[PDB]
């Protein structure tokens, strides 16, 4: 159950959708046309964890369920604020190239469709040739001699 | 078959008596009507006892095979109980 | 396959089996007797170490180890012989049919559970190790227990017990007036039921024709001639077994019998001094060779030591392209080398790697071969063999190495000098036409040894006291009649082109 959230989630149609995957895990936020990813790396991830004293996945899921995620966009930069723990955590993202992202949107759409189908289904129910005389010896055809073609 | 259910049941009788297990095993195999009289059964038992005294198990095996092949499952169970010397008919010897 | 083969023939003796529908058609009982006799002959020739038994059920008289009624055990499990064949033949004819009826009887009730029980008892009475336990049921009836269901359940239970034990049963259904329905009652008794063999059979079983097909050839079980050692290096070593996929067939050795009583006679030999008249042993003898006037004396141990170069086994030397292996450089039949793995672990993987690499590179491994101690070494070539299987996944060429002996210089002989004479194109074309006319497909088993077949037939005639031995047609003849009829005028044209008129070959 990969956590995800939408903004706005109220009666107004959502504009942006945020999620996480592959815990090179990077938070992906998309407007269905453009994307923003953290592009985390093991060294950068370790440095961030040390700075914040650190898994973020449980906190991210708790915020998404409680809709405690704050978005900000400015040109190609995006800022996320996550709340629910002792101290809110801030993350930055840059506009990932479109050519590299197109497979990402395709995979996200396919996974969303699969999840929709699965969750709807779940909610609905709620030795020829062996010689007979000598076993173990293959039967042998009688000698036909010379049969001209 | 040594590994067949009947063999293990006969061997693993929790050393529901052995006679009942033997009767259940022999029910699908034995006949419906025997042909041995009381005198023949007594003679076979006497032969088995004498051969056991004389240390000759071949004759014991032959007599047991004859008894098995010429009696019905109920007869086999009653013969087993008689050999074991434990009937428990519900009425005392007195 | 380790052990012997046990076969029990169950021949039903009901009234229906003793009646023939149409004229010029042998009764099913006689057909079963002939099939049993043919199987006995085939077992005697191919492998006489097997065990065969004959049991009749449904007869008035009874002969069993338990005294079961309506069952007769004509022949207990024992090696086949001429006496049993003659006993079976005694019932072959109509007079034999009458003899069987008089001394055995027919038309009596029976239980399939009883016959299965006596068959199992017979199987359990064999002290030898039995590799295969088989039963053959000759009966034209398909619904024997149609008037009783308890007997059907007893037979089902007995068949299940036999199947669990390891007994393999077949039903050789015979011709019936109405028809045979295997699916009715016998479907649950046969060890293996084929989907095709489900419809009603209005004719004889196909297995009968195969059984009646007599086979005259000794069958030898797989056996390694020698578990030798292949040494790529003084430290690298593997174990490989040697087999003879092709071996010359020799008639059984004769035996000396006493004319007066026809009993085996023991043959013994002795050596003694003409002067002392005392027995001598090989250790009290010397070997002498005379060259002109000189005499050379060596002990037997020294003579054995003469032909001693290296320990028995195979020693690798190198790899040679297959093109250098001449087809005409043949000295002895080739052998088969296959990894053993029962002596040194990890040899199978090395053998497989070597095989695949040699196949890829098309290179044969040259080696020095010493089959046994005190044997001069020879040079052999191991050619990799690719596992070849024909349709329906039946192996025809196993994977391994083909060991071919490379002739030595002494083994080669020089031919006399001859002057080459090229043939003109017309004569070559005529010969091509003749060859194309005489085209024919060749297979490894397209011919039979006439001498061995004739010897087997003569032995059969002598043993069974037959009037004459059936002449064995030999396929090794060239049947000149058909070749002449097919060639036509090609031979005359070729003779005119090549042979001068005043030649008279």
């Amino acid at each position: 159950s990969p956590p995800l959230c939408t903004l706005p989630p109220g009666p107004e149609p959502p504009r942006f959708v945020c999620y996480c995957e592959g815990e090179g895990f990077n938070l992906y936020v998309t407007d269905a046309a453009e994307l923003w990813s953290t592009c985390f790396t093991p060294d950068s991830l370790a440095a961030l964890k040390a700075r914040f004293g650190l898994d973020i996945t449980p906190r991210f899921r708790a915020a998404c369920e409680q809709q405690a995620v704050a978005l900000t966009l400015q040109e190609d930069r995006a800022s996320l604020t996550l709340s629910g723990g002792p101290s809110a955590l801030a993350f930055d993202l840059s506009k990932v190239p479109g050519p590299e992202a197109a497979p990402r949107l395709r995979a996200l759409t396919l996974g969303l469709a699969k999840r929709v189908w699965s969750l709807e289904r779940r909610l609905a129910a709620a030795c020829p040739g062996e010689s007979l005389i000598n076993p173990g010896f293959k039967s042998k055809k009688p000698a036909g001699g010379v049969d001209f073609d | 078959p040594r590994d067949g259910k009947d063999a293990l049941k006969l061997l693993n009788y929790r050393t529901g008596d052995f006679a009942m297990i033997a009767y259940f095993v022999l029910k699908p195999r034995c006949l419906q009507k025997g042909s041995l009289t009381i005198q023949q059964v007594n003679d076979l038992l006497d032969s088995i006892a004498s051969n056991n005294s004389a240390k000759r198990k071949d004759l014991i095996k032959k007599s047991l095979l004859q008894l098995i092949t010429q009696s019905s499952a109920l007869e086999q169970k009653w013969l087993i109980r008689m050999i074991i010397k434990d009937l428990k008919l519900g009425v005392s010897q007195q | 396959y380790s052990g012997r083969d046990s076969l029990i023939f169950l021949v039903d003796a009901s009234k229906a089996m003793f009646e023939s529908q149409s004229e010029d058609e042998l009764t099913p009982f006689d057909m079963s007797i002939q099939c049993i006799q043919s199987v006995y002959i085939s077992k005697i020739i191919s492998s006489d170490r097997d065990l065969l038994a004959v049991v009749f059920y449904g007869t008035e008289k009874d002969k069993n180890s338990v005294n079961f009624k309506n069952i007769y055990v004509l022949q207990e499990l024992d090696n086949p012989g001429a006496k049993r064949i003659l006993e079976l033949d005694q019932f072959k004819g109509q007079q034999g049919q009458k003899r069987f009826q008089d001394m055995m009887g027919h038309g009596s009730d029976y239980s399939l559970s009883e016959v299965l029980w006596v068959c199992a008892n017979l199987f359990s009475d064999v002290q030898f190790k039995m590799s295969h336990k088989r039963i053959m049921l000759f009966t034209n009836e398909d619904n024997p227990h149609g008037n009783d269901s308890a007997k059907a359940s007893r037979a089902r239970t007995k068949a299940g017990d036999l199947r669990d034990t390891g007994i393999f049963l077949d039903l050789m259904h015979l011709k019936k007036p109405g028809g045979f329905d295997i699916s009715l009652f016998y479907r649950d008794i046969i060890s293996i039921a084929e989907d095709e063999d489900l419809r009603v059979h209005f004719e004889e079983s196909s297995k009968l024709e195969d059984l009646l097909r007599k086979v005259r050839a000794k069958e030898t079980r797989k056996r390694a001639l020698s578990r030798l050692k292949l040494k790529l290096n003084k430290d690298i070593v593997i174990s490989v077994g040697i087999y003879n996929l092709v071996q010359k067939a020799l008639k059984p050795p004769p035996i000396k019998l006493y004319r007066e009583t026809n009993e085996p006679v023991k043959t013994k030999t002795r050596t003694f001094n003409t002067s002392t008249g005392g027995l001598l042993l090989p250790s009290d003898t010397k070997r002498s060779q005379i060259y002109g006037s000189r005499q050379i004396i060596l002990e037997k141990e020294e003579t054995e030591e003469l032909k001693r170069f290296d320990d028995p086994g195979l020693m690798l030397m190198g790899f040679k392209p297959l093109v250098l292996l001449k087809k005409h450089h043949y000295l002895r039949p080739s052998l088969f080398v296959y990894p053993e793995e029962s002596l040194v672990i990890g040899s199978s993987t090395l053998f497989s790697a070597l095989l695949i690499k040699c196949l890829e590179k098309e290179v044969a491994a040259l080696c020095r071969y010493t089959p046994r101690r005190n044997i001069p070494p020879y040079f052999v070539a191991l050619v990799p063999q690719e596992e070849e299987l024909d349709d329906q996944k039946i192996q025809v060429t196993p994977p391994g190495f083909q060991l071919v002996f490379l002739p030595f210089a002494d083994d080669k002989r020089k031919m006399p000098f001859t002057e080459k004479i090229m043939a003109t194109p017309e004569q070559v074309g005529k010969m091509k036409a003749i060859v194309e006319k005489l085209r024919f497909t060749y297979r490894s088993d397209s011919f039979e040894n006439p001498v061995l077949q004739q010897h087997f037939r003569n032995l059969e005639a002598l043993a069974l006291d037959l009037m004459e031995p059936e002449q064995a047609v030999d396929l090794t003849l060239p049947k000149v009649e058909a070749m002449n009829k097919r060639l036509g005028s090609l031979v005359d044209e070729f003779k005119e082109l090549v042979y001068p008129p005043d030649y008279n070959p």
